[PDB]
DNA sequence: TTATAAAAAAA
DNA sequence: TTTTTTTATAAATAAATTTAAAAAAAATATA
DNA sequence: TATATTTTTTTTAAATTTAT
């Protein structure tokens, strides 16, 4: 296994999204792409990450190697790429050592990076693809301070969708926050622009402590896809560019 | 001593009560009952047993705590004055003929308990009986003469020369754990000042003025109503309690429409009454004039000080050259000022 | 019946977080001449005075006076919901329990239609007379900070000392003696750094630092502080802000 | 003694690197130049420092003295200096305050510090003047990046130096780690980039919070000139432009 | 000087 | 159906000292 | 440079014996 990768701040990223969520998961790397379905150390959220091998730069996969990574001492290991760094991952047969080499862009510095792995219990929940009546495509930083600004309020959100626009309820000790949101159907900026497709309208409760861990994902991608439907998990994707997604599911309160 | 008069302000108006911080009193003029005082270091100090004395057999547990106290809160910025009780009044008589009878009969349980061998009931009827002295009060007058910081001489009351300290402007609050100074006339009235910290202990400041507001009270109304709640210069009515005392305080102003409307088949009338010399002696006792006494938080004497607290009592000198040095250290800094004496209240104003 | 469209919400929240941690909780005195507030600190040191008046406002209206009861850690915290060009909408009806909040963003779609649970607070209101303040020292809010931090670094109290040359912030600790001195900068002509002081009596003053710190946290509010003070009278620190009222801060001297 | 900084922030980044490494120090002035040795407080790290006449605007001293103050307490009041600070240094014979003057660089405000010094005067210990194997003169905020990222992942460096790259290794409980430089004698770039004079072989094991205390120097110099050979300790230069220089040294594991 | 849980008594 | 004596009970502390523990200002990282 | 965001200092409230 072989995975170079030029923007190196994607997998920072995606390293930042989940190193509060997930403590400890496995890697199922295969020869389509990374995949990385796992459920959380509270048991309770859902993360759904695909990295397409088409996205990669120099991907090569023998057969599918599953290795169970810790996810904070390789987001520290992370913590070691910049911004700007080529990302080169390496791996072998018998070997459970994830190794990790950093490329300057200048190249003038190689940061090779080895890991101790142990293994773990290899859980495949696998939520199919339930039809979603309601899909909102909403930016990351609109979504970032509305889970932000009513997580202060109350422990759960209550989200209402319509075909004007979807409401953003949340009560608790601090009075009663509700946000509207005008549904620009692409007259502004389609980085900025809400889009809602609607068939019949959707009112859930949701937790606002995992939207919070949800939504620290921001960085990688401008547009947040929540799909909504009755009594199903919610999916809070991340499209990142050309390089598969990042996908959340929450069970409502 | 009122029986119950913490829990009615407690369960009528929470707003009288501003429970408050050590050194939230860091400019105040504080008198203190020191008797209260004076009881609470000869009980609590202790370990397993006899009071904390030196090897003369001498007393000393009050001095020791008076001075971790006195430091303490001079370390918060109180400046306080010690207010001594002297001859007690005629009235006190009967709760003293009643505290003598239960020192007795904890005498006799102490008689039994040292033939039972339980040594946990040794100390803990030691602790139900404490008799204070002329000899105690004596030592704990110099100990706050050495220190710097003045004590008054009651002729009556402690309470009631507290209560008219206050009254006078001469200290901003009366400081003791009792009720006694509501009913005497104190404005304001402070408790529980040890030294603990924020979660352990606030400070109880009892608002006369808020009670009396809150109530749709005066000062002669307060003291028949705290009459009726039980006091220890008279006796109250054995069918009328704390709310029932609110509700005949309502109905009827003075006490003697009280006496003008009972029945004594339901209601057991106490007879021979105290009522009108306890209200005569809560209204008017007799009190050291405030005005001619001048009160003066001077330095802290060095060697005589350690020579008292050490040569005839074995102490620490180490922690006592440290206490003087933290007394002084904290009397010289600059105190700071409040805005109720800069800008005056124009009128209050509630939540719509 | 109290509606309040503010269009420049960046000064409400400027102003909240300056007011959440020297009082916890204030009465808003509402009338129909604007939006004032009257509260001291809870250890009795500090005082609030803060109006905003009805000519900034861009829709202000009140049927009669009103007087809600706010924990400004809660305002606070509802206040940081909206963002820096929010107009904000202080919504309040009949027998108000509740105070409603309307966070509308010009260019972006977000009406944040919040509210907030009011408190049962009785507070007291004081008058403060219009004094001549002697020595009046008008100067830069971020050079107030930074004297203010960097002196709290040393010590707890900072003795004011004015005179016709300059005024001097000395402040004695444990570390050393920092006497921070400025010059009257009214002959060199700058647009904000200017320290104008109008003395009339050379004033030698002690105030406490945890207050002062709590005091330069309105510095976003505007570029100027206006330390108004004389002999024994409480310190006054006054934040104009060019839209509309003033936000007054007092404090006692130390002795 | 009376040293006037044009730059005082170089003053204010010496404290700021000195402020946790060692507590309290004594500023040996001579005349020529200020002067200080001292060593940490698990006394194993011994700090050199040398701030040279010429970079002052107004230097006078009238008495070789040695002033014992507490750097957390000067680190405090340096603190308050802004960075673009003109700093006088005025000692007194017979008192024993450091009336620190921070003038603002408008004549508007000056700022008289005065603070209680204390007296430390100890036996220093003066390094002798040795020709060292392998003078790495290598970017400053690349070293920093070396000292953190390496102090995420383990607790020791084993730095191997060669001709075509300096190569600092980590090999930490959490896992492996070998960050291997270039060689590049301000080839590409516009100032000057990893210079290493090898002549022998160097290999040996130091400590990461140790040199995570050295790496707190890099406001100063742009470069961090790192000289070490066979079972001595290494010499961290901070070089300051035309002010003086700043060692640091480490004795191996 | 408090403060309790507990309990018969009583409005 | 709450209230009220009426019981026999319990109790009044603060520093020397760690010590685990929870904030609260420092110093990066980042949009 | 706000705006958070973790690290890490800074209290600080616990829980022990001593305060003879």
């Amino acid at each position: 296994f072989e995975a170079r990768l030029v923007q190196g701040s994607i997998l920072k990223k995606v390293l930042e999204a989940l190193k509060d969520l997930i403590n400890e998961a496995c890697w199922d790397i295969s020869s389509s792409g990374v995949n990385l379905q796992s459920m959380d150390s509270s048991h309770v959220s859902l993360v759904q990450l695909t990295l397409r091998s088409e996205g990669f730069d120099t991907y090569r996969c023998d057969r599918n190697l599953a290795m169970g990574v810790n996810l904070t001492s390789m987001s520290k290991i992370l913590k070691c790429a910049g911004n700007e760094d080529i990302i080169t991952l390496r791996a072998e047969d018998n070997a459970d050592t994830l190794a990790l080499v950093f490329e300057a862009p200048n190249q003038e510095k190689v940061s090779d990076y080895e890991m101790k792995l142990m293994d773990l219990d290899v859980e495949q929940l696998g939520i199919p693809e339930q039809e979603y009546s309601c899909v909102v495509k909403m930016p990351s930083g609109e979504f970032a301070r509305i889970c932000r600004d009513l997580s202060h309020i109350g422990d759960a959100v209550v989200i209402s969708c319509a075909k004007d626009g979807v409401k953003f309820s949340a009560s608790g000790e601090l009075g009663n926050g509700n946000i509207k949101l005008s549904q620009t159907s692409n007259v502004d900026k389609e980085e900025e622009a809400v889009t809602i497709e609607m068939n019949e309208p959707v009112q859930l409760t949701f937790a606002l402590r995992y939207l919070n861990f949800f939504t620290k994902a921001t960085p990688l991608s401008s547009t947040v896809t929540l799909s909504m439907s009755a009594d199903v998990p919610l999916v809070v994707e991340y499209k990142i560019a050309d390089m598969g997604h990042l996908k959340y599911y929450l069970a409502p309160k | 001593g009122i029986q119950g008069l913490a829990k009615l302000i407690a369960d009528v108006a929470p707003s009288a009560i501003r429970e408050n911080d050590i050194k939230s009193y860091f400019g105040r003029k504080v008198a203190i009952d020191a008797s209260m005082s004076i009881y609470q270091f000869l009980i609590a100090v202790r370990q397993g047993g006899d009071v904390l004395q030196n090897e003369e057999g001498e007393t000393t547990s009050h001095l020791m705590g008076m001075f971790y106290r006195t430091i303490r809160m001079m370390e918060n910025g109180i400046k306080p004055v010690y207010v001594f009780d002297g001859k007690p009044p005629q009235l006190k008589s009967g709760e003293l003929a009643k505290r003598s009878e239960r020192r007795a009969e904890a005498e006799k349980q102490l008689q039994q308990a040292q033939a039972a061998g339980a040594e946990q009931e040794v100390e803990k009827f030691t602790k139900r009986l404490v008799k204070v002295t002329k000899q105690h009060n004596d030592e704990c007058k110099h100990l706050l003469s050495l220190m710097g910081i003045p004590y008054l001489d009651a002729p009556s009351e402690a309470e009631a020369s507290c209560a008219a300290l206050v009254k006078a402007g001469k200290v901003y609050a009366a400081a003791t754990e009792d009720m006694d100074c509501l009913t005497f006339g104190s404005p304001v009235l402070m408790r529980h000042l040890t030294a603990s910290e924020a979660k352990k202990l606030p400070i109880q400041e009892f608002h006369l003025s808020r009670i009396l507001q809150e109530l749709g009270l005066n000062q002669e109304q307060f003291v028949d109503l705290c009459i009726l709640l039980g006091s220890d210069y008279c006796e109250s009515i054995r069918g009328i309690g704390p709310k029932r005392a609110v509700d005949l305080i309502q109905k009827h102003k003075s006490i003697e429409e009280i006496v003008r409307r009972l029945d004594p088949n339901k209601y057991p009338v106490p007879e021979n009454w105290l009522h009108k010399e306890a209200h005569q002696l809560f209204l008017e006792p007799e009190v050291l004039d405030p005005e001619s006494v001048e009160l003066k938080w001077s330095e802290p004497n060095e060697e005589e000080l350690i020579k008292f607290m050490c040569g005839e009592k074995q102490f620490s000198e180490e922690r006592i050259r440290s206490g003087v040095k933290r007394l002084s250290k904290s009397r010289q800094g600059s105190t700071q000022g409040r805005l109720d004496d800069f800008f005056k209240v124009t009128g209050s104003l509630s939540s719509a």
